[PDB]
């Protein structure tokens, strides 16, 4: 499960 | 003409949410072999996204069916689950090589500004690292490293070329951290980054553009959020 | 067996938002030339209003970029909206044409029970409704009278087997009522239709189903909705 | 534009 956010 | 009707074209499908021809539409006038405007880029950058996080999001959603029934046993069940993920990883796997094959064939040798040039390998250090994200062994490992060099060359024109509060260059800081904590494992590493982007970025608050002052403060707000979610 | 896995990689199709898979995997189930389950009408029923709801929104999204070009009278630009639009509206012919084969050589003469025949003669109204909803002439005629017969179809068999409060009797009742309203240019005929099948579920609110009072619950405030937009 | 709702 993701923890992380990138540019979007 | 050719190029403002093909951008036209990429803006309707855009609206239309038909992103495979959005990304047809501008891989033509990427393979026009000039300087993409702002806006080019920009449309190139939201078709791509857009084509490749249905299947970023679709691989998610059966992985987590696959661990679900891991736990179960249901093995006619994964036998069925595995081979829908691995036409998944097909498609991740063909979408990324399009990518970056007009990055390398047309776009980063017909980029001439600093801010293309990093826009242009930071997508080349995003879409080898969706490449990594759902590889194993040898496939992840070499991945991983097509995208940490893409990065760093990003890295290095931004910090020659960009003010440390260029969305382009805060966009890299935050892509390159989620890389070094997704795809490296390193938390120590991704902290420091994000960290060492946001201060350089709060110390020359006075080098924010009017043209991407709410740009920059998204992404100094995403640097954040990583942090917060990774101490 | 082949028909269970069928259904699962419906499942599984359905979860991934990958809905033209989910639609290869019913029509397998329906060419078996087998009654469908519950379960597996409704999975059809998705997979198909999904892969024309993405069609029909593109196409009113092209439609009003079109409206606006007309009131600007940019005609380079209204060339290519046109074309692009009457390339979805290729596709949506060739999805209800799709649908509408299954239904007229596998689903219908199949079908045994009450509930599964106006399901299928329903649908069949539905997809010839599409057919029509952006059609002009000669072709919007066809399809509206195709339509038409369908609903009667359904509605002569829903009005002889089903209660009033059954989600398929309302269903029909509903997108019946749309019908009247959007294709037949007739608000009165809608009205009466819509204020009919819900003064009737009212009468005998004593056949609601345990299964479907929520489904049925929700039906009748969307005739309610439409009687709020249509007076 | 669209005055009408339908099964979805
Ligand atoms: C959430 O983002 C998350 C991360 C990792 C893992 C996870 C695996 C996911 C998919 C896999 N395959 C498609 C084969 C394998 C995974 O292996 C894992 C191994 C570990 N170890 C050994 C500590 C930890 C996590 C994963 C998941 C998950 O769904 O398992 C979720
Ligand atoms: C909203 O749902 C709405 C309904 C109808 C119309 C509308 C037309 C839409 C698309 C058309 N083509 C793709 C060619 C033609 C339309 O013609 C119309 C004609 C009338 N008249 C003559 C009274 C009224 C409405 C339409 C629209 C719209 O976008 O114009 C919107």
């Amino acid at each position: 499960r993701r923890r992380a956010v990138s540019m979007d | 003409d050719d190029r403002e009707d093909l951008v036209y074209q990429a803006k309707l499908a855009e609206q239309a949410e038909r992103y495979d021809e959005m990304v047809e539409s501008m891989k033509k006038v990427a393979g026009m072999d000039v300087e993409l405007t702002v806006e080019e880029r920009n449309l190139l950058s939201v078709a791509y996204k857009n084509v490749i996080g249905a299947r970023r999001a679709s691989w998610r959603i059966i992985s987590s069916i696959e661990q679900k029934e891991e736990n179960k046993g249901g093995e006619d069940k994964l036998k069925m689950i595995r081979e829908y993920r691995q036409m998944v990883e097909t498609e991740l796997k063909l979408i990324c090589c399009d990518i970056l094959d007009v990055l390398d064939k047309h776009l980063i040798p017909a980029a001439n500004t600093g801010e293309s040039k990093v826009f242009y390998y930071k997508m080349k250090g995003d879409y080898h690292r969706y490449l990594a994200e759902f590889a194993t062994g040898n496939d992840r490992k070499e991945a991983a490293e097509n995208s940490l060099v893409a990065y760093k060359a990003a890295s290095d024109i931004a910090m020659t070329e960009l003010p440390p509060t260029h969305p382009i260059r805060l966009g890299l800081a935050l892509n390159f951290s989620v890389f070094y904590y997704e795809i490296l494992n390193s938390p120590d590493r991704a902290c420091r980054l994000a960290k060492a982007a946001f201060d350089d970025a709060i110390a020359e608050l006075d080098t924010l553009s009017e043209e991407s002052y709410k740009d920059s403060t998204l992404i100094m707000q995403l640097l954040r959020d990583n942090l917060t979610l990774w101490t």
